[PDB]
């Protein structure tokens, strides 16, 4: 999971 | 936003650009939804950085004078305090900040509307992200404010083997995954705004994408579901 964010 | 179209100017007034200090310039990082004159709605993760934050609202390119901007100080960041930093799949990913001055409303700058708490759209609703994020997976942010039309992806899909499987909560919108258009980073914080009943309401804060990349096929943006904080939002706002 990645943050998006910047 | 990947595979996006410029947006028009007055299509989303509650739209927020947030903003750190940068030397002794600003530097967007994270989208937000105006939801009180004083109030913003961003995701936690946006704010876990010990920086100085700004919001501005009435924004349209990053770049230029659009001659509609206000600029506002961040007085008070009030985090979900189940909010964990090293588990975005927990969820939680949502924070409100109250602003040093109430903004001046018109056709630029407008509260988001808020869905009623426990709402839960049905597979494939129409909804769009917008946001000044990434244009390609390890793009650059946007000029001008970006939408793309990202369909919801229900709980029971998104949460499948092929899709995100456990990483994906309840308390979570899926959207999109169609490979072509998705948030991407720079967008996280901001809304996706969903038509129900005729009206455009911030169904979803913007919280992750796949390590994969934004556009992967079967990784749909995944947002917190603004509709399972009702009253946390509004309890937050009376007690601050
Ligand atoms: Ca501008």
């Amino acid at each position: 999971v990645e943050p998006i964010k910047a | 936003v990947v595979g996006g179209t410029e947006a028009q100017r007055n299509s989303w007034p509650s739209q927020i650009s947030l903003q750190y200090r940068s030397g002794s310039s600003w530097a967007h990082t994270c989208g937000g939804t105006l939801i009180r004159q004083n109030w913003v709605m961003t995701a936690a993760h946006c704010v876990d950085r010990e920086l100085t934050f700004r919001v501005v609202v009435g924004e349209h390119n990053l770049n230029q004078n659009n001659g509609t901007e206000q600029y506002v100080g961040v007085q008070k960041i009030v985090v979900h305090p189940y909010w964990n930093t090293d588990d975005v799949a927990a969820g939680y990913d949502i924070a409100l900040l109250r602003l040093a001055q109430s903004v001046t409303l018109n056709s630029y700058v407008q509260l988001g509307v808020l869905p009623r708490a426990g709402t839960i759209l049905a597979n494939n609703s129409p909804c769009y992200i917008t946001g000044w994020g990434l244009t390609r997976t390890n793009g650059q942010l946007a000029q001008t404010l970006q939408q793309a039309y990202l369909p919801t992806v229900d709980y029971a899909i998104c949460s499948s083997s092929s899709y995100w499987g456990s990483t994906v909560k309840n308390s979570m919108v899926c959207a999109g995954g169609d490979g072509v258009r998705s948030g991407c980073q720079g967008d996280s914080g901001g809304p996706l705004h969903c038509l129900v009943n005729g009206q455009y309401a911030v169904h979803g804060v913007t919280s992750f994408v796949s390590r994969l990349g934004c556009n992967v096929t079967r990784k749909p943006t995944v947002f917190t579901r603004v509709s399972a904080y009702i009253s946390w939002i509004n309890n937050v706002i009376a007690s601050n």
